[PDB]
RNA sequence: CCCCGUGCCCAUAGCGGCGUGGAACCACCCGUUCCCAUUCCGAACACGGAAGUGAAACGCGCCAGCGCCGAUGGUACUGGGCGGGCGACCGCCUGGGAGAGUAGGUCGGUGCGGGGGA
RNA sequence: UCCUAAAAGGUAACGGAGGCGCCCAAAGGUCCCCUCAGGCGGGACGGAAAUCCGCCGGAGAGCGCAAGGGUAGAAGGGGGCCUGACUGCGAGGCCUGCAAGCCGAGCAGGGGCGAAAGCCGGGCCUAGUGAACCGGUGGUCCCGUGUGGAAGGGCCAUCGA
RNA sequence: UAGAGCACUGAUAGGGCUAGGGGGCCCACCAGCCUACCAAACCCUGUCAAACUCCGAAGGGUCCCAGGUGGAGCCUGGGA
């Protein structure tokens, strides 16, 4: 992790909790990571998108 | 397929002289064209425009068929070349098209060539193929001095199934290739 | 002198010197040989002598043969230094010698001149050796 | 030296073996259609199937599809159920597809 | 003077854990390995850093095979 | 073939200066060239255009023979 | 006995050279409408076929040029037990015992299932 | 990471040599396809080396990066569809003073790819790191100091070496 | 690992062959001819290596069965 490579969350698209910690290059994908995670809350598969951590 | 001259010429004329000047037993041991690949080494179109479409154009206009890309094996200093660069074109040509090609090569192409005096002789493979460049590509007929942006060569490469250059030789000459000497 | 164009490692440790010699214990060049009789490092300044002496006393003529080559990097620390802080700084090379190696061979001269070039030879150097000349064991070999 | 062929044999039955299940050994002549399931805990063939025994007729599709019936007919009678289909160096697709489809029609299990 | 030279990495303590004929558990450690110095055999699995381990309770057993290497098998008790 | 990628090859007449009609196949289904194999210099045997000289020096000067001997 | 599949030994099986096989099987082969396919190409993959050829590939024989295998004998080295040298190092006893090289071997062996043959 | 290390493990010195404090949204999952470096010969500009063709070539190339191990019967090159770079757990072991570090079949939840057998709990592997204490943010709705609330805390997730 | 070995990574002396330069004739008209010169790759002969290994012991380690009743071993706890 650096400055460049960044550390971020991912939240739920429909209950908005965050559920999973990961890491991107907000140069290399300068775009909010959209993702399908399992959502345990909802208990079944979600489209999460990336929030600042 | 295709009701061609050349194809025609060669299982006519070319065949049974070939039988006769070399005594092959049997009728798959007789040399037989397989191949012609047709490549624009390019690599003028690095930077710059490297919009070599109008190649590719003229290429797929001459040959009937659309060429294939050709990038760079690995990242050279001098040449100003990143690895995975698109460098250059290749236009495998077999069969009917084949034939094609090489009707309107010999019939139209080779003559129109500036300062022609034949194909050299010794650009033979070793193995039975034979290879030739060409500095322009309006040697071509539907190439025409209008469609025309710059000047840009290729390589031409004619694998046969023969194994000496001296059947390779027998078989392109009788097909009507002019050789200098 | 004689040392190697170059190395994967500058510095090596001091190993052993235990046995007879591994190989080239037979003539195999020339017309005789003076081969050693207890094993030590044999610095390339010694070589160096020995071949100069030899091809001194022949002044012109015969031809020399030195098989062993000093690939082996002495090292020493400074003088008046005390003990740690690193190994020592290379200063020089030595040749690995054990019992029974020829280390030199001369063809082509007198079988007078080619005994007393490797006894003034055998005296530049820091062990005993004998002369030997070539037999049907070594053409055997 | 191998060739692609010989590569693309190995590579996906090495990923067929380590399932340690029954194999179903397809082979696709320019002729005929061969099958036949092998054990490789043992090093032997149970059941084989092929056009060139049953003598069949023209259309290699729809005779593998009916050597497929006839290798999982023939396998039911020897207790055999479950198994894993041999593609060998050939695409599942057309011929060999076919095959495989006349064998779950038959039963067999995979 | 100084020196650049005095570091190393704590020794890994890889190699062989259960030799031939070594009765064994489901999920015991067999071998510890850079690389596929032995590969897996029957009753026999891999993890991410090549480590063999059994998959059922058994017996070990290993098998040179020539140019297709070293494998470890597990002969079920 | 790729459909929707190669010009069509369709009958072709090929048409050169001299005379020469050629029937094949291209992109194009009329071409007219200013040369052909059957006419070009080099094919047609020996057709030196303008320059079968024979050199045609030196001793082709021959003005003249006039000089005493 | 031959061929076609699929294992095992893991080069004594390989490289090269010469010869042989198309009835059967296999291959090349004829096509590219249909399925499928080419960073272009029916080359590959794939489908429908059965005029030809064993030219390629494959199978089967023979050859020791290369490659691979390799004794016996001796030697190096050494677990254990003893000596010698100021040392570098050197011997003896007992058990084990190489690598290189020598003689020589090798142009594979074998399992299962199919098709054909006696 | 390698050597020293005396063919299990481990083993010291201010002994001999090098690297790490990152990176990748594909450089991840899966299905399908492909095989290098190099040498010789041939080929417009074009060369030691750009791209093309032929023949030889078992791995000397490649595998982000140090070194070693491993590796084409892929872990390397390309494409398709994808997010398993999962949540609830975890038999059984490697290692080991503690605390740590490491490998992990399988069961369930909702998934991805595949006709299927199957594979997937990030990355060919071994570095890419920091125990608590104190505090921040999101969720939870567990405690709420007479009662109802609130303040403040706890629990789950993540941040500040 | 000892020993050994040179197939890999490096070193390495002599010889053969032989891209490349140096030098000498002979040329600028672009090639030629001679090398008791340095020398890549390749072969021959002969070698070296803790961080080289086509090879490779004696030993060493662990599991099984057996002899082994010893101020031996295994478990829990007190005290050093
Ligand atoms: N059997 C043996 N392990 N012998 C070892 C020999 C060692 C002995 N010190 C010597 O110099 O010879
Ligand atoms: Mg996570
Ligand atoms: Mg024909
Ligand atoms: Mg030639
Ligand atoms: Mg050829
Ligand atoms: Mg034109
Ligand atoms: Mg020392
Ligand atoms: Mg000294
Ligand atoms: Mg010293
Ligand atoms: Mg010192
Ligand atoms: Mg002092
Ligand atoms: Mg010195
Ligand atoms: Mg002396
Ligand atoms: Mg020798
Ligand atoms: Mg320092
Ligand atoms: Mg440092
Ligand atoms: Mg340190
Ligand atoms: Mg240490
Ligand atoms: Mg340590
Ligand atoms: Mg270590
Ligand atoms: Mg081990
Ligand atoms: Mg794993
Ligand atoms: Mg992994
Ligand atoms: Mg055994
Ligand atoms: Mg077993
Ligand atoms: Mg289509
Ligand atoms: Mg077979
Ligand atoms: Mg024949
Ligand atoms: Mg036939
Ligand atoms: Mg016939
Ligand atoms: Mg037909
Ligand atoms: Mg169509
Ligand atoms: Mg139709
Ligand atoms: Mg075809
Ligand atoms: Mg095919
Ligand atoms: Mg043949
Ligand atoms: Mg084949
Ligand atoms: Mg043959
Ligand atoms: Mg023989
Ligand atoms: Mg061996
Ligand atoms: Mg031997
Ligand atoms: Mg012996
Ligand atoms: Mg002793
Ligand atoms: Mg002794
Ligand atoms: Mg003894
Ligand atoms: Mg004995
Ligand atoms: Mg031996
Ligand atoms: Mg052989
Ligand atoms: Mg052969
Ligand atoms: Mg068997
Ligand atoms: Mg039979
Ligand atoms: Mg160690
Ligand atoms: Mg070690
Ligand atoms: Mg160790
Ligand atoms: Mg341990
Ligand atoms: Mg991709
Ligand atoms: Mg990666
Ligand atoms: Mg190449
Ligand atoms: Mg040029
Ligand atoms: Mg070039
Ligand atoms: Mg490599
Ligand atoms: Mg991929
Ligand atoms: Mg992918
Ligand atoms: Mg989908
Ligand atoms: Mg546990
Ligand atoms: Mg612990
Ligand atoms: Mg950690
Ligand atoms: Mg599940
Ligand atoms: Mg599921
Ligand atoms: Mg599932
Ligand atoms: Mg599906
Ligand atoms: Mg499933
Ligand atoms: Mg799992
Ligand atoms: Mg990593
Ligand atoms: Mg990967
Ligand atoms: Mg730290
Ligand atoms: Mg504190
Ligand atoms: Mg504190
Ligand atoms: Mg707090
Ligand atoms: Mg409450
Ligand atoms: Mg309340
Ligand atoms: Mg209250
Ligand atoms: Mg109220
Ligand atoms: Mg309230
Ligand atoms: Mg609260
Ligand atoms: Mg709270
Ligand atoms: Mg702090
Ligand atoms: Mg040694
Ligand atoms: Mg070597
Ligand atoms: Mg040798
Ligand atoms: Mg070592
Ligand atoms: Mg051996
Ligand atoms: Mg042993
Ligand atoms: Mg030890
Ligand atoms: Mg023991
Ligand atoms: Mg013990
Ligand atoms: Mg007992
Ligand atoms: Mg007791
Ligand atoms: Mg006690
Ligand atoms: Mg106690
Ligand atoms: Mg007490
Ligand atoms: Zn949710
Ligand atoms: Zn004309």
């Amino acid at each position: 992790a650096s400055e460049v490579r960044i550390k971020l969350l991912l939240e739920c698209t429909e209950c908005k909790r965050r559920n999973y910690a990961t890491e991107k290059n907000k140069r290399n994908t300068p775009n909010k990571l959209e993702l399908r995670k399992y959502c345990p809350w909802c208990r079944k598969h979600t489209v999460h998108r990336e929030v600042k951590i | 397929p295709l009701d061609l001259a050349l194809k025609r010429k060669y299982y006519e004329e070319v065949r049974p002289e070939l039988i006769r000047r070399f005594g092959y037993q049997n009728v798959w041991e007789v040399p037989r064209l397989e191949k012609v690949v047709i490549n624009q080494g390019l690599g003028e179109a690095k930077e710059d425009a490297r919009i070599l479409e109008k190649a590719a154009q003229e290429l797929a206009l001459i040959t009937g068929q659309k060429p294939a890309v050709t990038r760079a094996k690995k990242s050279i200093s001098n040449f100003k070349l990143r690895k995975g660069m698109p460098i250059g074109l290749r236009v495998t040509l077999r069969r009917d098209r084949m034939w094609i090609f090489l009707e309107k090569l010999l019939n139209v192409a080779l003559p129109r060539i500036r300062d022609f005096r034949g194909l050299n002789p010794n650009s033979f493979d070793g193995r039975g193929n034979y290879n030739l460049g060409l500095r322009e590509q309006l040697i071509f007929p539907e190439i025409t001095y209008d469609m025309v942006d710059a000047l840009r060569g290729m390589d031409i490469a004619v694998v046969t199934t023969a194994e000496t250059d001296e059947e390779a030789r027998a078989l392109l000459e009788l097909l009507g290739f002019p050789f200098r000497k | 002198m004689l040392m190697p164009r170059r190395m994967k490692y500058r510095k090596q440790q001091r190993g052993r010197l235990k046995g007879a010699t591994k190989g080239g214990d037979y003539v195999a060049f020339g017309d005789f040989g003076l081969v050693a009789l207890e094993p030590a490092w044999i610095t390339a300044q010694q070589i160096e002598a020995a071949r100069v002496a030899m091809v001194r006393h022949f002044r012109r003529g015969g031809k020399i043969f030195i098989r062993i080559f000093p690939d082996k990097p002495y090292t020493k620390k400074p003088l008046e230094v005390r003990m740690g802080k690193g190994k020592g700084n290379v200063e020089g090379y030595v040749a690995v010698v054990k019992p029974g190696r020829v280390m030199f061979e001369v063809a082509g001269v007198t079988e007078e001149q080619a005994m007393e070039a490797l006894r003034i030879a055998g005296h530049k150097l820091p062990i005993k050796t004998k002369i030997v000349r070539r037999d049907a064991y070594d053409e055997a070999q | 030296r191998l060739t692609a062929y010989e590569r693309r044999k190995f590579r996906v039955r090495n990923r067929i073996k380590r399932t340690g299940r029954l194999r179903l050994s397809v082979f696709r002549s320019l002729k005929h259609i061969y099958a036949q399931i092998i054990d490789d805990e043992k090093g032997v063939t149970l059941v084989s199937a092929s056009s060139l025994a049953l003598k069949l007729k023209g259309n290699k599709t729809e005779v593998a599809r009916q050597v497929g019936r006839a290798l999982a007919e023939k396998a039911l009678a020897l207790g055999i159920k479950q198994v894993a289909f041999d593609r060998g160096p050939y695409k599942y697709h057309g011929r060999v597809k076919a095959l495989a489809e006349g064998a779950r029609e038959g039963g067999l299990e995979f | 003077g100084s020196t650049k030279n005095g570091r190393d990495s704590q020794a890994k303590r890889l190699g062989v854990k259960r030799y031939e004929g070594q009765v064994v558990r489901a999920g015991n450690i067999l071998v510890r390995q850079r690389g596929t110095r032995f590969k897996p055999g029957k009753n026999v699995g891999m993890g991410r850093d090549f480590t063999l381990f059994a998959l059922v309770d058994g017996v070990v057993e290993f098998q040179d095979r020539g140019r297709l290497g070293r494998y470890v098998h597990v002969r079920p008790l | 073939m790729k459909e929707g990628i190669h010009p069509k090859l369709v009958p072709a007449r090929i048409i050169c200066g001299c005379g020469n009609v050629i029937e094949t196949y291209s992109t194009k289904p009329e071409i007219y060239v200013e040369v052909c194999s059957k006419c070009h210099p080099f094919y047609t045997g020996q057709q030196r255009f303008v320059d079968t000289e024979g050199r045609v020096e030196r001793f082709q000067r021959r003005y003249g023979d006039s000089y005493r001997k």
